[PDB]
């Protein structure tokens, strides 16, 4: 699902 | 600009960016890769105020089909939902499943057919809507099923045994075994095995393909990069995903 962009 | 206007606002200025990937694939019994390829594309969901100057780096896995080229990409998106871009992959495919059949015959009775199939990714990751499609001849006139993962349903009008997994993570095996009774049939009538075909669901790009980042400039407004709240998904599915047995 949606992660956070590194 | 005739793709965005000009006073937008937002308070919490926020990006979505989905890669969507087709893996497919076409495999010999002994496992040789007969075919394989990956079509996506990135689609982006941006809330973000102004005029935003974006630019979208990844890591060149790719072949790319109004932005400005450069691994990078720049370009002003419109607001809400867009597809940023199109892309076809045929070298260095994760296949994230490999099905291994195995038939015997028995007499003109019964066939015997055990599939085994085994997930080739990361074991924090989850495959999921699995499906397993085993063709079955149309003198086919009952079929048994063992299975200790799933369900599976012999569909007579579909002439196939579908087998549903929910969830699988990566670096598992699993496997049916069915066994096919056949009615007589005319004897010259040899059964040209279909292939075993595959549906699923991936958490990752089989192509390979990284978000490196997604980087804001917005010259006017006084909001900076490293206020813009940003996420990513990928999602994997299947296409023709089909294993000769
Ligand atoms: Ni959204
Ligand atoms: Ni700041």
């Amino acid at each position: 699902g949606y992660m956070p962009m590194s | 600009i005739g793709w965005r206007r000009e006073g937008i606002k937002y308070r919490r200025n926020e990006l979505f960016l989905d890669v969507l990937e087709s893996v497919n694939l076409l495999m010999s019994p002994q496992g040789q890769v007969l075919s394989a390829h990956v079509s996506g594309r990135v689609v982006m969901k941006s809330y973000l105020s102004g005029m935003p100057e974006c630019k979208f780096g990844m890591n060149d896995k790719i072949v790319i089909e109004x932005x400005x080229x450069x691994r990078s990409i720049s370009f002003i998106p419109p607001d809400g939902e867009f597809e940023l871009m199109r892309y076809r992959t045929t070298k260095d495919i994760i296949l994230p499943f490999r099905v291994i059949p195995l038939v015997r015959e028995v007499g003109r009775t019964k066939l015997e057919v055990k599939v085994v199939i085994k997930s080739n990714f990361k074991p924090s990751l989850l495959a999921q809507k699995i499906e397993v499609r085993i063709p079955t001849p149309l003198n086919t006139s009952g079929v048994q099923v063992i299975c200790m993962k799933g369900k599976a349903k012999y569909k007579a009008s579909e002439n196939a045994i579908v087998w549903k997994i929910k969830r699988m993570a990566g670096m598992k095996e699993s496997q049916i075994s069915a066994e096919i009774e056949l009615l007589p049939t005319n004897d010259k009538k040899k059964w040209a095995r279909p292939p075993i075909s595959m549906n699923f669901e991936v958490p990752f790009a089989p192509s390979g393909l990284k978000v490196r980042y997604l980087k804001v400039f917005e010259p006017k407004l006084n909001y900076s990069d490293h206020d813009v709240i940003k996420w990513v998904r990928y999602i994997g599915r299947s296409g023709i995903y089909e294993t000769r047995c």
